[PDB]
RNA sequence: UGGUUCGUGGAGCCAUGGGGGAAUCUGGGCGGACCACCGCCUAAGGCUAAGUACUCCGGGUGACCGAUAGCGCACCAGUAC
RNA sequence: GAGCUAGCCCUGGCCAGGGUGAAGCUGGGGUGAGACCCAGUGGAGGCCCGAACCGGUGGGGGAUGCAAACCCCUCGGAUGA
RNA sequence: GAAUGCCGGCAUGAGUAACGAUAAAGAGGGUGAGAAUCCCUCUCGCCGUAAGCCCAAGGGUUCCUACGCAAUGGUCGUCAGCGUAGGGUUAGGCGGGACCUAAGGUGAAGCCGAAAGGCGUAGCCGAAGGGCAGCCGGUUAAUAUUCCGGCCCUUCCCGCAGGUGCGAUGGGGGGACGCUCUAGGCUAGGGGGACCGGAGCCAUGGACGAGCCCGGCCAGAAGCGCAGGGUGGGAGGUAGGCAAAUCCGCCUCCCAACAAGCUCUGCGUGGUGGGGAAGCCCGGGUGACAACCCCCCGAAGCCAGGGAGCCAAGAAAAGCCUCUAAGCACAACCUGCGGGAACCCGUACCGCAAACCGACACAGGUGGGCGGGUGCAAGAGCACUCAGGCGCGCGGGAGAACCCUCGCCAAGGAACUCUGCAAGUUGGCCCCGUAACUUCGGGAGAAGGGGUGCUCCCUGGGGUGAUGAGCCCCGGGGAGCCGCAGUGAACAGGCUCUGGCGACUGUUUACCAAAAACACAGCUCUCUGCGAACUCGUAAGAGGAGGUAUAGGGAGCGACGCUUGCCCGGUGCCGGAAGGUCAAGGGGAGGGGUGCAAGCCCCGAACCGAAGCCCCGGUGAACGGCGGCCGUAACUAUAACGGUCCUAAGGUAGCGAAAUUCCUUGUCGGGUAAGUUCCGACCUGCACGAAAAGCGUAACGACCGGAGCGCUGUCUCGGCGAGGGACCCGGUGAAAUUGAACUGGCCGUGAAGAUGCGGCCUACCCGUGGCAGGACGAAAAGACCCCGUGGAGCUUUACUGCAGCC
RNA sequence: CGAUGUCGGCUCGUCGCAUCCUGGGGCUGAAGAAGGUCCCAAGGGUUGGGCUGUUCGCCCAUUAAAGCGGCACGCGAGCUG
RNA sequence: UGGGAGAGGGUGGUGGAAUUCCCGGAGUAGCGGUGAAAUGCGCAGAUACCGGGAGGAACGCCGAUGGCGAAGGCAGCCAC
RNA sequence: CCGAGGGUAGGGCCCGUGACUGGGGCGAAGUCGUAACAAGGUAGCUGUACCGGAAGGUGCGGCUGGAU
C-alpha cells in the first residue's frame, strides 16, 4: 500500500514511497553480499554505450539462487524477507535444513516461518520449484528457466507472472508477462506463484532528485539538440520532427520491428505480444 | 583564476615518463626521435 | 581482384580470396580470346658470389660559403628560452 | 594532450547559527467498532533566513588594467539533482 | 626605397602616463662615502574565522651566519627571497617502503587481430581507505615525537620456564561501513573568585582598598575509581561451508539475561619528570622555595563498532581469532620472563604566498586542522581588541577645472529616463495583528502597528550543587531618571495591485545572452522473450545487466486540473505463403568458330528462379493536412436556411489585435489632467487551435510588461564639503603611432568634403593647464554586400559511393 | 570596403529666411475690438508635461509665440544604447 | 426452547450452452444484409461442415400471476 | 487616567452604476424544419452521458402515465 506525503514541500505533493511492511530483516546476510561494480553506462573501452547512467546510491549485490535444482529434496525454512536495491522484487532468505542459507526472489503470499522445497515431488504450493512438466496446467508460475539448467530467465520483476497453458511433447506453453505464447522445455524449472511487491508500479518518484538516486541522469531530447548531434536537431524556434521520428543513430523509432528474422528460437514462439 | 598548469609529480611521471614511453609504439618513436635529435633529456624531469 | 603499357577491352600472361578439381612424358604450361598446324619450355621444394644502392664514419678535392653567408650550432647548441 | 574544461568510476573531507514544525507515537474526545477532532511529544523537507563554501543578477569602476575576465556595492543557492 | 617584407640598431610620442589596493604616519638615537627607505627606541594606525599558528601539494637551498652593492628590487639602499663563501635537515615508535586491498592498470591460462597491436579469470601492481609501536620538557645561529632528560611501548632472533594436538595461500569468524536526528558521562576550550603566589603602583580632584596590575599548571606505567563499547554458557545430532574439521551453519534439550562475568577503550587519579607571569635589570637574569586551589559555561572532539527513525539500503583485502590437511609430534605453536637484533627514503625553508598556479616581489586562483575575549537574541555574522603579525618597496608639497569613491541639502517629490537605471526608503528581536485566492501545505516576514536604554523595588521556574549559599540560564509585576534619538555605533527586508511566460528546487552559451532556453517528476506512442533490443569495437570482447516486460532501449510531450475533434488519397512503419517485375544460378530451343575426323571452344529463346519494388489492406500522442463562389428573414442590417464547385477531409472544444494582427495608435470600456504602452472587452484570426499539445491554474521567479503608496540629487537645478588622483618639486621612466613638415580662416577649385592649388583675409618667436570640431585622427588588409569555375559546417525524394541491415 | 560608425535622445551651439511671436507697413468683403492677405524685418524670444526607441504626430495645461530648415538626417577620439 | 421457506447479503471456488478469434482438415462461388438495396467480406479460398486451442460476459429448461429484502435490488452450481 | 473626535492601515455587509456578455418574459399575420398529441407515422416519458443549425438523436438502466 504505497505511502503518501502531505504537500509540505512542492515535491512531497506526489512522491509516494513503498510501504516496506512485508520486510522483516533490515540488513543483509553478510556471507551472501559482494560489491556491485558501478559502470555508469561505460564499457571496457571506457566509452559511454548506454547513455544517461550514473551517480546512483552505492549498492551491494545480493547473490540470488536462480537454480534451486541445486538442492532437490532438501526442505528449507523461510527465515526473513529483505530489501534488495538490485531488483524490483523483494528477496526471501532461506535457511535450509542443510544449514545452508540462500536468497530467492520473494513470491506473493509467502510467509516467514514457512517451508519451501524443490524438485519433481514438491507440492504445488507458493514458493516451491519444480520442472515445468510436473506443474499442473493452469498454474501461475515465476522465475522460469528458459533452457534446462541454464538459470531462471523469465518473470522475475516485481509482480510479474507466467501462466502454464498446455503441453506438447517435451514442451509446455507459457503466457509470459508480455502476453506472448512460447514453448519452454518441460525440464526447465520454475516456482509456483507470481513475484511479490505488486504495488511497485504505483510508486510516484515525485521529483527529479529521486531519479538521480537510482542512477538515472537526465535524458535530453533530440529535438532540443543540434544537427551534429541528432536527426531532430536544429530548426529556428521549435520544430516538428520534419522526417520519420528517429533515434540518435538514425533508425526509425516508431513501429520499426527489430527482432532478427532468422532467429532460431522463432520455431518456439507461438504468438507475439499484446497491447 | 585557476590556470591550466597545476603541477603534480605522480601525474607528470606517469603521463610523460620513460616507462610510459617504452610501453607504446608511438612512445618508442618519440625517444628514437629525441635521441636522434640529441636531446640532453628524453623525458620531463619530475623530482619524485 | 591484383600485377603488366593494358581503365572489361578481342583480354591472353603472372599472382590468388572462393567453388569444382587431374594426370607423371602417349604427362603438362606458353607462343595475346578460340581451333588446327608448327614450334618454345618442363609448374606446384631450397641456396647461390660479382657487377647495383646508400654515406653515420675517414680522407682527397672545388671558377663552394666567409659570421644576417655556410649545417640549426665556426663560440660549452639541439644548449638558453 | 582530460595536471584547463566536460562526464563517469574508486576513496576521503566539508556544510556557523536561527526559523517553520509532516508522518509516527502517547493521551484525551468520538463511535457498535471506526473514520476523524484536540493537546502533547516527535523532528520530516531537491522547506524558510543567513556566514563559511559554490555562484555571477543589476549597476558603477577598470579598458597600453592589479587582472588576456579583475575590483566595489548589490544580488542567487546554501541537507542537496 | 617601398613587399602591414626579414634581422638588427637607433629615434618620436616625453621628462609625458605610470611607480600595482586610500591600513598612515611622526620623532629621537645609531651605522655608513652616501639614509624618508637599514638597525634600535618611543608615539600613531591596520588585521585579529586573520593580514595570527599548524599540516598537505607544489617549489627545490629560497633556511642560518659572515662579507658585499654592478645587475635584480618599479624610488633609495648601508637592506634583501640578490652576489660570494662557510654552516645547517639526526627517528624501530612521525610519513612512505620491507603489509593489505579499491577504481583502474597489468596479466601464466585462454581469446582475437594483415603488422603494430586488442582483450582476458587467477595472480601481481595500485591510497589521502584498512592495518600498525611515543608522549611532556629541555637544547642550536640554523633540526628535533628524530638529539638529550624522564617515563612508556612494538617487531624479529635466541635461550629458559610453564602450557597445548602443533600445524594453512585451505574452511570459518571478524575486519565491515549510509543518511538525518540524538542520550549518558567525560575531555579540549573558556568565564569568574572576597582564596592562593608576585616585582611594584597611589598619579591630576578622590582612593592604602575585600584597591590596581600579573599568574594560578602540563605529561605520566601498573593499580584503583568513574563512564562506555564488545561478548551468552553446556550437551546431543548433522547430509551444508567444492578435502578434512572439536571451528562455523541448521535442528533439539538444559542453564544463564535491562544484569552479572570476561574482555577492550576513553576520562580521572597515580610513583616520577617538567613548566612557571607581570614588572624590574642587561634572547638572558631576577621575580620564586613562585602559587599551582574553588566555582561555573562546555563542544561539532572522546567513550564508539553508542542509541532511534528513515529509504535512496549504504567497498575490498590483510593483520587478528578459530578449524582441521599434509606433515610432525627430538618437532611445533601458546603464555610469562631474559638477552640480543631492528634496514631503506623524507625531515632545511616558503606554504592563501614576494619562495606554489598565473611572463612580474601581479588587488586573481590554491585542499585539511587551530582560530582567544566583550557586547550585539544566536553564530565562524558585526565592532573593538589578546597572542601574534603588519602600515601593502617612491616620496615632499599644493588645496584649480575635471574624474573616481563618499557625506549633506531649502521648496518640490519621478516632473528624470527606453526603464525610479542608480540612489533613498525599509531593515534585528519581542509583542499585537494580517486580505483575495488556495492544490488547505500555503499565500505570510502579507500588509499595518507597538516595544527596545538606565535606576531602584517585589517576585516565578530551570541547571550545577545537596533541597542551602555561590555561580549560571530563562522570565513576571511596580515605581522612577536622562537625551533630539535607547537593535543610540557596526552588521540586518521597501511594500502593494495586476498581466505574459515557465508548475515547482535545479541546468546553460569558462570570458558580451541565466532566459520564456535545457532538465525535471508525470503522460503517450514504439521497439525488445534474453547469446534481448540498442550501443562502442575489424574481431575477441564489453556495456545493457550478473538486470528479465512492474524490465531495458528509442521518440515526443512536460507538476496538476478539464481536455485532446475530422482526413489513411501521398510519405513512413505494420500485416499480406496470390498476382506483376526482378540478379547470380539452373535450363539448353537454336545458332557460331575451328578441325580429315572424334572433339575443342563461343553466343543463346522458352521455362524454374530471393529480398526489394508494384499491388491489396491497417495505422496519427506516425510525416503531415484540415476549402471557394452565390442567394435567402414583413424597417434596415445580418443570415439559423439553401444552391453549387472542389477536396484525402474541409479547423470541433477552448482561446483570439495575442511573446501570433499586415491595415493598426482597429473599436469600445477602464485607469491618467493627458495613456502608440497596460488591463477588460468585441471578432473580417493578413497568419491561434488541441502531446512541434489546447485552455486554466495555488505556490515559486536575480525572467519580461502596466499602476499605486512610501522615499529619495533621478530630475526642476544646482550648491558645498571629504579623501584618492589630476597640478608643482626631487627620484625612476613606458606606449600605440610616425613618408617627410617650415602643419592658419574664408570663398572657390581639384578623383565630387584641401594646412599643402587659386584669390583674398588674418597672423611676432616658444611653451604650460584644459576642451575635443578637424587632420575623411588611432586600432583591425569590412564582420555587411558582391566577386573567386576559393574553403568549411549543416540538410535532403541532388549525384555517386561506403558502413550497416535484408 | 589595407573601415568615412549607422536612428533617436542628451549636451553644446551656430547659420539661412520661404517669419511662429515681438517691431514697422499697404489692401480688406477694415465701424470698433478681433481677424484675412501681401510687403519690410533674422535683434531677441520661441514653455512644462502624458503616449511611443521613436523622428513625426496625437493629447493635457499654459503662452506673445508654442516657426520651418542647414551645419556628414550638426555633434558616439563628448555621453547614452 | 424447538422448528421452517426464501434469486436476502459478503467471500472463495466451479460447470455447461452459445458467440468471436486462432490452428489443422475438408470443400468451392458466393456469403452477408435489407422493405428493396448497397457499403462490407470472398479464388490471397470466404460461407456452409468436422477436430483442436484461447478468452470474456451472461446463466437456458426449472421459472410461475412465484420467493427474498428497508429501499435501491437479488437468478447456473458448490462451500464458508 | 479616561475621553467627543481627528488621523493612518486593514477587514466585513449592503446599495447604486459598468464596455461587454448570459439566459428569461412579452410582442395580429417573418425564416427553417416537424419533436410532442393517433402506434403522431422510430410508443412516450425519464436520470445520466455523448453528439448535432434547431426542435432533438443515440447509448445505458428505469417507469406505464404505453398502443395493438
Ligand atoms: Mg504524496
Ligand atoms: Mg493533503
Ligand atoms: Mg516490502
Ligand atoms: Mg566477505
Ligand atoms: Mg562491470
Ligand atoms: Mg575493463
Ligand atoms: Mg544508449
Ligand atoms: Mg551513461
Ligand atoms: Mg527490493
Ligand atoms: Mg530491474
Ligand atoms: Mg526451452
Ligand atoms: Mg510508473
Ligand atoms: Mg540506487
Ligand atoms: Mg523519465
Ligand atoms: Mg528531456
Ligand atoms: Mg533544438
Ligand atoms: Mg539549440
Ligand atoms: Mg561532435
Ligand atoms: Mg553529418
Ligand atoms: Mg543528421
Ligand atoms: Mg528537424
Ligand atoms: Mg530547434
Ligand atoms: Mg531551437
Ligand atoms: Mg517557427
Ligand atoms: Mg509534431
Ligand atoms: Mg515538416
Ligand atoms: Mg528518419
Ligand atoms: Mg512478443
Ligand atoms: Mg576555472
Ligand atoms: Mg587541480
Ligand atoms: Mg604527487
Ligand atoms: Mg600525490
Ligand atoms: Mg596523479
Ligand atoms: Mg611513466
Ligand atoms: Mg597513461
Ligand atoms: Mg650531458
Ligand atoms: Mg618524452
Ligand atoms: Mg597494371
Ligand atoms: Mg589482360
Ligand atoms: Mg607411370
Ligand atoms: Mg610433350
Ligand atoms: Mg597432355
Ligand atoms: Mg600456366
Ligand atoms: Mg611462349
Ligand atoms: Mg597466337
Ligand atoms: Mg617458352
Ligand atoms: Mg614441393
Ligand atoms: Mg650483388
Ligand atoms: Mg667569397
Ligand atoms: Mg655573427
Ligand atoms: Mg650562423
Ligand atoms: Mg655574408
Ligand atoms: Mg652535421
Ligand atoms: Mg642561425
Ligand atoms: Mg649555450
Ligand atoms: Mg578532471
Ligand atoms: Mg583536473
Ligand atoms: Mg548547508
Ligand atoms: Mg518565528
Ligand atoms: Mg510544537
Ligand atoms: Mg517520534
Ligand atoms: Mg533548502
Ligand atoms: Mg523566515
Ligand atoms: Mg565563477
Ligand atoms: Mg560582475
Ligand atoms: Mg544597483
Ligand atoms: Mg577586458
Ligand atoms: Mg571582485
Ligand atoms: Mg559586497
Ligand atoms: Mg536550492
Ligand atoms: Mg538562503
Ligand atoms: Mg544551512
Ligand atoms: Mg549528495
Ligand atoms: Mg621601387
Ligand atoms: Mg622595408
Ligand atoms: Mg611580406
Ligand atoms: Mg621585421
Ligand atoms: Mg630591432
Ligand atoms: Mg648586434
Ligand atoms: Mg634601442
Ligand atoms: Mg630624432
Ligand atoms: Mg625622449
Ligand atoms: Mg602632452
Ligand atoms: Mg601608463
Ligand atoms: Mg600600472
Ligand atoms: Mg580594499
Ligand atoms: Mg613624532
Ligand atoms: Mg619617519
Ligand atoms: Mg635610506
Ligand atoms: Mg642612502
Ligand atoms: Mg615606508
Ligand atoms: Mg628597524
Ligand atoms: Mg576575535
Ligand atoms: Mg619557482
Ligand atoms: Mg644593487
Ligand atoms: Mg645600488
Ligand atoms: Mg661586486
Ligand atoms: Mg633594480
Ligand atoms: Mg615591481
Ligand atoms: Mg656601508
Ligand atoms: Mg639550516
Ligand atoms: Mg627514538
Ligand atoms: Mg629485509
Ligand atoms: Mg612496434
Ligand atoms: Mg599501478
Ligand atoms: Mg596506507
Ligand atoms: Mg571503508
Ligand atoms: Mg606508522
Ligand atoms: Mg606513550
Ligand atoms: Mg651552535
Ligand atoms: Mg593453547
Ligand atoms: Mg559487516
Ligand atoms: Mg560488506
Ligand atoms: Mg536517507
Ligand atoms: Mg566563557
Ligand atoms: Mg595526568
Ligand atoms: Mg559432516
Ligand atoms: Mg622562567
Ligand atoms: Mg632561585
Ligand atoms: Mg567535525
Ligand atoms: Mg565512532
Ligand atoms: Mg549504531
Ligand atoms: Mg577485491
Ligand atoms: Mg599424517
Ligand atoms: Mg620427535
Ligand atoms: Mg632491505
Ligand atoms: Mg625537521
Ligand atoms: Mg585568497
Ligand atoms: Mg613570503
Ligand atoms: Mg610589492
Ligand atoms: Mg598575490
Ligand atoms: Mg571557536
Ligand atoms: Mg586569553
Ligand atoms: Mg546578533
Ligand atoms: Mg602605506
Ligand atoms: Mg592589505
Ligand atoms: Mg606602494
Ligand atoms: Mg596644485
Ligand atoms: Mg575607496
Ligand atoms: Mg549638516
Ligand atoms: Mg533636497
Ligand atoms: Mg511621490
Ligand atoms: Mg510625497
Ligand atoms: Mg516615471
Ligand atoms: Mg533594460
Ligand atoms: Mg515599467
Ligand atoms: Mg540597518
Ligand atoms: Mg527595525
Ligand atoms: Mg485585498
Ligand atoms: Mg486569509
Ligand atoms: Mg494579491
Ligand atoms: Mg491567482
Ligand atoms: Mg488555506
Ligand atoms: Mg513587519
Ligand atoms: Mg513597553
Ligand atoms: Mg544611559
Ligand atoms: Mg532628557
Ligand atoms: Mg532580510
Ligand atoms: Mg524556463
Ligand atoms: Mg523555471
Ligand atoms: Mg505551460
Ligand atoms: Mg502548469
Ligand atoms: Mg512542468
Ligand atoms: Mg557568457
Ligand atoms: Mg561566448
Ligand atoms: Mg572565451
Ligand atoms: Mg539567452
Ligand atoms: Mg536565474
Ligand atoms: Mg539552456
Ligand atoms: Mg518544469
Ligand atoms: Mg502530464
Ligand atoms: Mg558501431
Ligand atoms: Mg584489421
Ligand atoms: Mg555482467
Ligand atoms: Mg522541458
Ligand atoms: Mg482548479
Ligand atoms: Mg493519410
Ligand atoms: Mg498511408
Ligand atoms: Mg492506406
Ligand atoms: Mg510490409
Ligand atoms: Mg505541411
Ligand atoms: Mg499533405
Ligand atoms: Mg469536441
Ligand atoms: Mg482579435
Ligand atoms: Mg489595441
Ligand atoms: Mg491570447
Ligand atoms: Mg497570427
Ligand atoms: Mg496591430
Ligand atoms: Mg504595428
Ligand atoms: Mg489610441
Ligand atoms: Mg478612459
Ligand atoms: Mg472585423
Ligand atoms: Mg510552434
Ligand atoms: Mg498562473
Ligand atoms: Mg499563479
Ligand atoms: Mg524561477
Ligand atoms: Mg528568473
Ligand atoms: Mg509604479
Ligand atoms: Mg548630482
Ligand atoms: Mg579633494
Ligand atoms: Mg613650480
Ligand atoms: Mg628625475
Ligand atoms: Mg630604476
Ligand atoms: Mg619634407
Ligand atoms: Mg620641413
Ligand atoms: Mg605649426
Ligand atoms: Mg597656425
Ligand atoms: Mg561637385
Ligand atoms: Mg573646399
Ligand atoms: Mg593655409
Ligand atoms: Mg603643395
Ligand atoms: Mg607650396
Ligand atoms: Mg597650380
Ligand atoms: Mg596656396
Ligand atoms: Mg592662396
Ligand atoms: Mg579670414
Ligand atoms: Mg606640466
Ligand atoms: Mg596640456
Ligand atoms: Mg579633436
Ligand atoms: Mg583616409
Ligand atoms: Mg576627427
Ligand atoms: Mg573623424
Ligand atoms: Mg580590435
Ligand atoms: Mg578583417
Ligand atoms: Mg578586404
Ligand atoms: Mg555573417
Ligand atoms: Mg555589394
Ligand atoms: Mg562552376
Ligand atoms: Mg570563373
Ligand atoms: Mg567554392
Ligand atoms: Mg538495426
Ligand atoms: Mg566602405
Ligand atoms: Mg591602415
Ligand atoms: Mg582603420
Ligand atoms: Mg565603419
Ligand atoms: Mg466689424
Ligand atoms: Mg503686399
Ligand atoms: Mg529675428
Ligand atoms: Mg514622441
Ligand atoms: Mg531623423
Ligand atoms: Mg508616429
Ligand atoms: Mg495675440
Ligand atoms: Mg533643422
Ligand atoms: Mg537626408
Ligand atoms: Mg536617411
Ligand atoms: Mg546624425
Ligand atoms: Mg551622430
Ligand atoms: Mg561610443
Ligand atoms: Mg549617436
Ligand atoms: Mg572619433
Ligand atoms: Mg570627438
Ligand atoms: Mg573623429
Ligand atoms: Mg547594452
Ligand atoms: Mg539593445
Ligand atoms: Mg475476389
Ligand atoms: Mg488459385
Ligand atoms: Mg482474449
Ligand atoms: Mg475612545
Ligand atoms: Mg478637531
Ligand atoms: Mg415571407
Ligand atoms: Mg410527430
Ligand atoms: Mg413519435
Ligand atoms: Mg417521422
Ligand atoms: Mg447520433
Amino acid at each position: 500500500a504505497v505511502k503518501k506525503f502531505k504537500p509540505y514541500t512542492p515535491s512531497r505533493r506526489f512522491m509516494t514511497v513503498a510501504d516496506f511492511s512485508e520486510i522483516t530483516k533490515t540488513e543483509p546476510e553478510k556471507s551472501l553480499v559482494k560489491p556491485l561494480k558501478k559502470t555508469g553506462g561505460r564499457n571496457n573501452q571506457g566509452r559511454i554505450t548506454v547513455r544517461f547512467r550514473g551517480g546512483g546510491h552505492k549498492r551491494l549485490y545480493r547473490i540470488i539462487d536462480f537454480k534451486r535444482w541445486d538442492k532437490v529434496g532438501i526442505p528449507a525454512k523461510v527465515a526473513a524477507i529483505e530489501y534488495d536495491p538490485n531488483r524490483s522484487a523483494r528477496i526471501a532468505l532461506l535457511h535450509y535444513v542443510d544449514g545452508e542459507k540462500r536468497y530467492i526472489i520473494a513470491p506473493d503470499g509467502l510467509q516467514v516461518g514457512q517451508q519451501v522445497v524443490a524438485g519433481p515431488d514438491a507440492p504445488i504450493q507458493v514458493g516451491n520449484a519444480l520442472p515445468l512438466r510436473f506443474i499442473p496446467v493452469g498454474t501461475v508460475v515465476h522465475a522460469v528457466e528458459l533452457e534446462p539448467k541454464k538459470g531462471a530467465k523469465l518473470a522475475r520483476a516485481a509482480g510479474t507472472s507466467a501462466q502454464i497453458q498446455g503441453r506438447e511433447g517435451d514442451y509446455v506453453i507459457l503466457r509470459l508477462p508480455s502476453g506472448e505464447l512460447r514453448k519452454v522445455h518441460g525440464e526447465c524449472y520454475a516456482t509456483v506463484g507470481a513475484v511479490g511487491n505488486a504495488d511497485h508500479k504505483n510508486i510516484v518518484l515525485g521529483k527529479a532528485g529521486r531519479s538521480r538516486w537510482l542512477g538515472r541522469r537526465p535524458h535530453v531530447r533530440g529535438a532540443a539538440m543540434n544537427p551534429v548531434d541528432h536527426p531532430h536537431g536544429g530548426g529556428e524556434g521549435r520544430a516538428p520532427r520534419g522526417r520519420p521520428p528517429a533515434s540518435p543513430w538514425g533508425w526509425q523509432t516508431k513501429g520499426l520491428k527489430t527482432r532478427k528474422r532468422r532467429k532460431p528460437s522463432s520455431r518456439f514462439i507461438i504468438a507475439r505480444r499484446k497491447k | 583564476m585557476k590556470r591550466t598548469w597545476q603541477p603534480n609529480r605522480r601525474k607528470r611521471a606517469k603521463t610523460h615518463g620513460f616507462r610510459a614511453r617504452m610501453r607504446t609504439p608511438g612512445g618508442r618513436k618519440v625517444l628514437k626521435r629525441r635521441r636522434q635529435k640529441g636531446r640532453w633529456r628524453l623525458t620531463p624531469a619530475v623530482r619524485k
